[PDB]
């Protein structure tokens, strides 16, 4: 028995940490591309 | 006034776009993850 693949998971960073709050999103983009890096990293796992 | 109302979310931040390459063409196809084709106008509030 040999595992071949995991389960792909994708997360929306803005929705995860700033729920239903536009003011939170106004502060999130101030942090920078930290959210983008996490999303891009999971994309490579998913396509792998 | 005592009145029970359902709250359907209208914030779908996850959109996947299929492009054949800007150089090749501008035509694009949009994919929504895990949604019916009837709730798309409600989910992304296409009216606004």
């Amino acid at each position: 028995i040999l595992p071949v693949s995991m389960t792909k998971t994708s997360v929306d960073c803005t929705m995860y940490i700033c729920g239903d709050s536009t003011e939170c999103s106004n502060l999130l983009l101030q942090y920078g591309s930290f959210c983008t890096q996490l999303k891009r990293a999971l994309t490579g796992i998913a396509v792998e | 006034t005592l009145e029970i109302l359902d709250i359907t979310p209208c914030s779908f931040g996850g959109v996947s776009v299929i492009t054949p390459g800007t150089n090749t063409s501008n035509q694009v196809a949009v994919l929504y993850q895990g949604v019916n084709c009837t709730e798309v106008p409600v989910a992304i509030h296409a009216d606004q």
